[PDB]
């Protein structure tokens, strides 16, 4: 549940030291990336 | 003994006689006539 | 406060309708049949007697 | 100040005063 | 250190207004948005 | 560019839309750009009668280029055959500054990429174009003295053929959410991977609330007449929110607050009317009826709730962009 | 100068009659003309 | 290149109502008549109003609006008057204007109503309308009780319908053309549902005569209804000449503009 | 408070009402302080005496 | 006082309003409608 | 302030009634301002103006519908002249109603 | 147990196990209720009706109408205690008198029920005796036309608040757009809104030591003031009644002494009315009082802000006339033009139903029924009456050209609609 819209856009006008919804997405490199059993 | 579609008249003559009675603003014609009393 | 002179839509003179339709009202006939016997068949000016408030009868009550 | 009130009848650069405010 | 906002001061303009300004409450200070105890008791 | 104007123009620029003889010397008169010569009609058997888009291309400033595609144009209406054509007349095409084909809409008349009136301002300049706007805001809105474009209460009813079928979807709706809750109160559900059983419960049934809030949504804008009026302030596109009429003819469908449907005040219990475990498509919030038809005296009471929660956000979403606003300057 | 009483209905000029001190300003002797627009 | 040669057919000429119909003119004309009508036929009404006593419960500019939109019967002294701004005198003469006097009070105990018949003319032809001699009760004005007086004069002008709607001669001049809809000047979506209307020479079955490829319209269905000032036939015959007239104040003041540029 | 069994207006039928200048509509639930007139709005608490 | 009904260039008059002038909000251009809008 | 009412009517002193100007944008037509009217008698001018066959542009408009002030562009043919175009179509609309009222007076002695 | 001050409760019927303890030997003597005095006080005490608070329907089984609730079907629940009166009483005051309010979107009864308290109207009958500043009082109210049951309890027969009009709902030459209204000027002619505005005015005279009396200033003994001449003035310093104020002259002469120092009280806003009423007594202390009620009428000219029972605030764009106003086939004109593009995303289908039902109800000659949930007023049958009088059953109908007299291609939806025009006057800032 990423926030959108202005509680967003309120929160980069600061720059906030504490996200209220911080988020890291992160993706694979190799053979893992093609199978859930893998990753 | 028991109205069954005579309904739609019947519940508004117990509410005329509501508004008889209490009116509107005999909440502040209860309230502040118990503070004197 | 009290029935106009002509309906405001369509300019016909209803304000005369008035005392002969308080005394038209004592007898059994209905306000749907009320007016057409005053003969008025549009409803601009069928609205001018049928919801009127004439209040001036509250108001001759008080002193001058 | 005074309310403003819709016109199609200006062109699109122009506003009616009336002779109260002018 | 009062609470004021009490004894506001009487509509007079359509006799439905001088109505609903008697049969009136007033929060404190989510106290705004409609809770379903007011069924029957307040206008939603 | 008003809505009075932006509607009208479907109806003015269509194939069906002849202008006498008589009606052409008014039309060419509130004008301003115009040169005084009348153009040359299309049908000559009877009195000589011009079509309406035959006046719209003197409006179009000069040799101006563009094409667009009107907001009904079927996307399979680009094969072979009836390329362009396009027997709905849709395919706005503007050679050479004469409307060759197709109706305008809002899509080829704002100031959207592509438009109209966006092309008449990287080639034409800036007095031309207000000069194209004081010319439709008139000829369009003095010909419609004799359109008129009424809302009739006509113009809100469905027909019984659909009437009766949109309320054999939602007496399925209501019957496949009993499917659910008594399957899960058998514990005969797998909660899927992520949320509890408890979200992924609400998650199954606000599936079933929102497909037969458009499956009522789709087959109510398709079997609405192409006389009918709403239709007119829709295809057009000059006022969007077509969900916003969805709710007139069809099913107005769920509530919410917080992003939830009505959660248990009372104690277990949403209003005094009800049972304890009432997770049913009825009692947590869904609309049966729709706004032509009336609301039943308890979902009178749930959409004054989610009209309350949308309410507020209005008073406090004039505090933020508005503060914004006036600190990023 | 003459004060019709909210009581007693009584002019005077300046109450006697009614023993009442509210009073109104009796509506003056000028001509105005309206129009019946 | 030359005019047209209408005709008139008329069904009722009762007391108040004159209902026909015009063949053999265009839209334009047969608009420019109903357009007369409701707008431009002189009339006699109270234009200037004094109240020298009021005392009821109305307060002076709510009598005297009531005292305008009275009806006056002005059947013969229309064109024997003149309007206010092309007088002679100071203000007003009696060639241009009517005194009425009103003086009722009511020290009586019962609630008395003044009425129609207590406005007293000055002049025996301009009577206000409820005093012709059905029996048609008398117009009100204002209640009044016991203790109470009114007082006033009034003048009484010659004005047209441009200016206030007092002057009203008429009350809705029901214009109609083409019943059946052979011309299609509108486009019935549903044609079944529709009223027939009052002169349609259709049976039950069909709806709407067919197209007519090479039609325009006539039979204009005039319905000219009287308010009760004027009767209701001296309206007609006094627009057409509230119309030659204002087009012969053209081609004179037209001539003096063309050959004033020699 | 204007009209609660200490006003001199109860105790008052309809037209002895009208002999004073008053009004047999008027609702009352407002006490005059100065000359204008002044409604106590119901402030809203906290109940008391509960867990 | 018309002794001091000179004019000669240079001179500063303040007149009302016309037509065609330019009054600000974007700038509009004053035509002239006589109501109160 | 409100006008007065009679303004939709009258002329001041210091107004004539039509002014006359040509079309430059295309020859042999013209263009006329009558002063302080409206449709009525606008509407029977431009439809007379129409039966002329010697005419190919009867046409009217009101600027603004606050005040009142017609417009009207007419365009003839060669071998005629726009003012007399003009001038034929009113003195064909007094034959008219010189001919109602004549005819229409007949139908009330009937009754 | 709660014998608590200050808690909120309500009154319901009572379930006996299966059925009612309202029974139909109790509501026969209710309806005669004179001379029989059985009123609401003998129904409570017969133990049929009976106080719920708040925290006790946390507790309670309700049903909504005694008709379909206690028939038994597939048994939804069996164990029913209490029945409500009728389920459109949970409405207050101001949001009473809409009609229909099911039909609305909430945003729009919402919107209404804070405008109903500004729509002018006859608020109390003894304004002649008042001396209030912003008294708005109507000429000629109207009871509406299509109303609610209990209207007659909020005591809107006797005291109204706005006059019905004929409504058109067409686009037209334009100056409707999408908040504005086409009036008609040959109905504004016959007092179609027509309004009076009172004023009042506070002026104690106080003696302290500078002290200040009522009086008249010559203009060569009183110090500064403008060229506000004194002629209204009396002999003493007050204005008689009626004699008319023109703007920024003076009604009061009161002068600080001083030579003398100069107080005038201005006509403000230079409305230039008539002067109504003055009064002069003594104040709380024993000095001279005086009130002053300076009335106004107010044409509703451009600018003049209305508003229907069904939200959508609207101003006044232009005046036409009777002469210009489209009529029907029967010489109707419409009082007012309101937008098409207003009701689809306003979305009040109210309008277009009231709109309806006006036209039934002033053929069928009986005021209309529109209660909230009455269940016995569809659009359906509200068609098929208006279809027995020879209209069409939509409401529509054909209106003509105001100006050329040629037929619309399309109709017009036409009806009388109880409009109500605010207090958010043009003429109070100008
Ligand atoms: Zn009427
Ligand atoms: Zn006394
Ligand atoms: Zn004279």
């Amino acid at each position: 549940n990423v926030t959108l819209g202005v509680p967003r856009l309120k929160e980069l006008i600061n720059i906030s030291k504490k996200p209220k919804t911080p988020s890291l997405t992160v993706f694979l490199l190799g053979q893992s990336a093609r199978d859930a059993e893998r990753a | 003994e028991i109205t069954p579609d005579l309904w739609q008249e019947a519940c508004w003559i117990v509410i005329s006689s509501y508004f008889d009675e209490k009116g509107l603003v005999r909440q502040q014609l209860d309230s502040f006539d118990e503070f004197i009393q | 406060m009290i029935i106009p002179v002509r309906c405001f839509t369509c300019g016909k003179i209803v304000g005369n309708k008035w005392e002969a339709y308080l005394g038209l009202l004592q007898a059994e006939y209905t306000e749907g049949d009320a007016l057409d016997a005053l003969g008025l068949k549009r409803y601009c000016c069928r609205r001018m007697l049928l919801a009127h408030v004439d209040l001036i009868e509250k108001l001759l009550n008080y002193a001058p | 100040r005074t309310v403003i009130t819709p016109d199609p009848n200006l062109s699109i650069d122009q506003v009616g005063v009336p002779r109260s405010i002018a | 250190q009062a609470r004021a906002g009490v004894s506001q001061v009487l509509n007079r303009l359509t006799f439905a207004s001088t109505l609903s300004h008697l049969r009136r409450l007033n929060s404190p200070i989510k106290p705004r948005q409609l809770h379903n105890t007011l069924w029957g008791m307040v206008c939603p | 560019i008003v809505q009075d104007t932006l509607t009208a123009v479907r109806k003015f620029t269509k194939r069906d839309v002849f202008l006498e003889r008589g009606e052409v010397m008014n039309l060419l008169m509130f004008l301003s750009t115009w040169d005084g010569k009348v153009p040359q009609p299309a049908i000559l058997k009877p009195r000589p009668l011009w079509t309406g888009k035959q006046i719209f291309s003197l409006i179009i400033p000069g040799h101006i280029n563009c094409i667009r595609t009107h907001s009904t144009h079927p996307d399979d209406e680009d094969s072979g055959p009836y390329k362009h054509i396009s027997p709905g007349d849709t395919k706005v095409v503007v050679e050479n500054g004469e409307l060759i084909m197709g109706i305008l809409c809002k899509k080829s008349l704002g100031t959207s990429a592509g438009s109209l009136v966006h092309i008449s301002y990287l080639e034409m300049g800036h007095d031309i174009t207000r000069l194209f706007y004081s010319n439709i805001q008139t000829v369009i809105n003095n010909w419609l003295l004799i359109e008129g474009h009424t809302i009739g209460i006509g113009d809100s009813i469905a027909d019984s053929k659909t009437y009766q079928d949109i309320q054999n979807t939602i007496k399925k709706a209501k019957q496949d959410v009993i499917e659910v809750i008594e399957k899960a109160h058998n514990n005969e559900l797998e909660p899927t991977p992520g949320n509890t059983l408890r979200q992924t419960f609400e998650n199954q049934v606000n599936r079933i609330l929102n497909d037969a809030r458009d499956k009522t949504g789709s087959s109510a804008q398709k079997s609405l007449s192409e006389y009918n009026n709403f239709k007119s302030m829709v295809v057009s596109g000059a006022k969007g929110s077509k969900i916003n009429i969805s709710q007139v003819i069809a099913v107005v469908g769920q509530q919410n607050v917080e992003g939830k449907r009505i959660p248990f005040g009372f104690k277990h219990r949403t209003l005094p009317h009800f049972i304890k475990d009432d997770y049913g498509p009825e009692s947590r919030g869904f609309v049966e009826n729709s706004y032509l038809a009336g609301l039943t005296p308890t979902e009178f009471f749930f959409h004054a709730m989610g009209g309350r929660e949308g309410l507020i956000d209005t008073a406090v979403k004039t505090a933020e962009t508005g503060y914004i606003q006036r600190r990023l300057i | 100068m003459i004060y019709i009483c909210g009581e007693c209905h009584t002019e005077n000029e300046i109450c006697r009659e009614c023993g009442y001190r509210i009073m109104y300003k009796k509506r003056t002797k000028r001509l105005v003309v309206f129009d019946a627009r | 290149p030359y005019a047209n040669q209408p005709t008139v057919r008329i069904t009722e000429l009762t007391d108040e109502n004159v209902k026909f119909i015009i063949e053999n003119t265009d839209l334009a004309v047969a608009n420019s008549i109903r357009r007369v009508f409701i707008a431009e036929v002189p009339i006699i009404a109270i234009d200037w109003v004094q109240i020298d006593a009021n005392s009821s419960v109305l307060h002076d500019e709510f009598i005297a609006h009531r005292l305008g939109l009275i009806p006056l019967i002005s059947d013969d002294i229309v064109d024997k008057l003149q309007y206010s701004r092309d007088c002679t005198c100071e203000e007003f003469c009696p060639e241009c204007s009517v005194e009425f006097t009103l003086d009722v009070r009511c020290n009586e105990d019962q609630t008395r109503h003044v009425t129609s018949r207590d406005l007293i003319s000055n002049s025996p032809r301009v009577i206000p309308v409820t005093s012709r001699n059905v029996e048609q009760d008398d117009i009100l004005i204002v209640k009044l009780r016991k203790g109470q007086e009114l007082r006033l004069r009034a003048y009484a002008k010659k004005g047209f319908g441009k200016e206030h709607a007092k002057w009203n001669p008429t009350a809705g001049v029901a214009f109609e053309y083409d019943p059946d809809n052979a011309l299609r000047h509108t486009v019935y979506p549903k044609p079944e549902e529709w009223p027939k209307s009052e002169y349609s020479e259709l049976d039950e079955d069909e709806s709407q005569a067919p197209y007519d490829p090479n039609g325009k319209p006539e039979r204009f269905y005039y319905n000219v209804e009287s308010c009760g000032s004027l009767r209701p036939e001296t309206i007609v015959l006094s627009a057409l000449s509230g119309l030659k007239k204002k087009l012969s104040d053209l081609q004179t003041q037209l001539s003096h503009e063309i050959q004033s540029d020699v | 408070m204007l009209r609660s069994t200490y006003c001199l207006l109860n105790g008052l039928t309809d037209r002895d009402l009208c002999e004073l200048n008053e009004c047999p509509l008027d609702p009352g639930g407002y006490f005059i302080i100065n000359g204008s007139e002044k409604v106590l709005i119901a402030q809203e608490k906290m109940a008391t005496n509960t867990v | 006082k018309p002794s001091d009904l000179h004019l000669q260039t240079g001179y500063k008059v303040e007149r009302h309003m016309c037509d065609g002038d330019i009054v600000i909000f974007m700038g509009h251009r004053v035509r002239i409608l006589p109501w109160s809008t | 302030n409100a006008p007065p009412a009679f303004e939709s009517f009258l002329l001041f002193e210091g107004e004539k009634k039509i002014t006359i100007n040509k079309d430059t944008k295309v020859p042999n037509a013209c263009l006329f301002t009558i002063n302080k009217e409206d449709h009525t008698l606008g509407n029977i001018i431009k439809s007379q103006l129409l039966k002329d066959p010697q005419v190919l542009f009867a046409g009217y408009k009101v600027p603004h519908p606050l005040e009142h002030k017609i417009i009207i562009r007419v365009q003839t043919t060669p071998d005629y002249s726009p003012q007399e175009a003009f001038t034929n179509a009113i003195t064909d609309l007094i034959s008219e109603l010189s001919l109602l009222e004549e005819r229409f007076r007949v139908a009330i002695k009937d009754k | 147990i709660y014998t608590d001050a200050g808690r909120i409760c309500r009154p319901l019927l009572i379930v006996e196990k299966q059925k009612l303890l309202l029974k139909k030997r109790h509501i026969d003597q209710l309806k005669e209720r004179e001379y029989n005095n059985y009123s609401w006080q003998d129904l409570v005490a017969s133990g049929v009706v009976e106080y719920i608070d708040t925290l006790e329907e946390e507790t309670v089984m309700l049903a909504m109408t005694p008709d379909d609730l206690q028939e038994k079907e597939v048994a939804y629940c069996s164990t029913y205690t209490h029945c409500e009166i009728h389920p459109s009483m949970i409405l207050g005051v101001c949001a009473s008198i809409i009609p229909f309010p099911d039909h609305n979107q909430s945003p729009r009864n919402t919107y209404q029920s804070a405008m109903g308290k500004q729509a002018m109207g006859v608020y109390i009958t003894n304004f002649h005796v008042r001396m209030d500043t912003l008294a708005h009082v109507l000429y000629y109210p109207q009871k509406p036309l299509v109303t609610t049951r209990s209207m007659e309890y909020l005591r809107f027969r006797e005291l109204p608040a706005g006059i019905n009009s004929i409504v058109a709902i067409a686009s037209y030459t334009g100056y409707n757009q999408e908040d504005s209204v086409i009036m008609n000027r040959s109905a504004v002619d016959r007092g179609f809104f027509r309004s009076v505005f009172y004023r009042s005015y506070k002026e104690q005279e106080s003696k302290k030591d500078q002290e200040e009396v009522f009086e008249k200033p010559t203009r060569e003994t009183c110090q500064g003031m403008r060229h506000a001449i004194y002629d209204k003035l009396d002999d003493d310093g007050l204005i008689a009644p009626g004699v008319r104020v023109s703007g920024d002259d003076v009604i009061i002469g009161k002068t600080v002494t001083l030579t003398k120092r100069d107080c005038s009280t201005f006509l403000r806003t230079s409305e230039t009315g008539i002067v109504d009423q003055v009064m002069v007594t003594l104040n709380q202390e024993g000095y001279k009082f005086c009130k002053i009620r300076v009335r106004s009428v107010r044409i509703p000219q451009i600018g003049d802000k209305f508003a229907s029972r069904h939200g959508q605030k609207g101003t006044c764009g232009i005046q036409y006339r009777q002469e210009d106003m489209p009529f029907t086939c029967e010489g109707i004109t419409p009082d007012i033009i309101i937008n098409p593009h207003a009701i689809p995303s306003r979305m009040t289908i109210g309008h277009l139903i009231e709109c309806l039902q006006g036209k039934v109800s002033a053929n069928k000659g009986e005021i209309g029924d529109a209660t909230p949930f009455n269940d016995a007023v569809n659009v359906q049958k509200i068609s098929n009456l208006l279809s027995d009088y020879g209209y069409h059953l939509r409401g529509n109908e054909v209106l003509y050209n105001g100006f050329t007299g040629r037929k619309i291609t399309s109709q017009i939806f036409i009806g009388p609609t109880y409009y109500q025009r605010l207090k958010h006057m043009v003429d109070d800032k100008i």
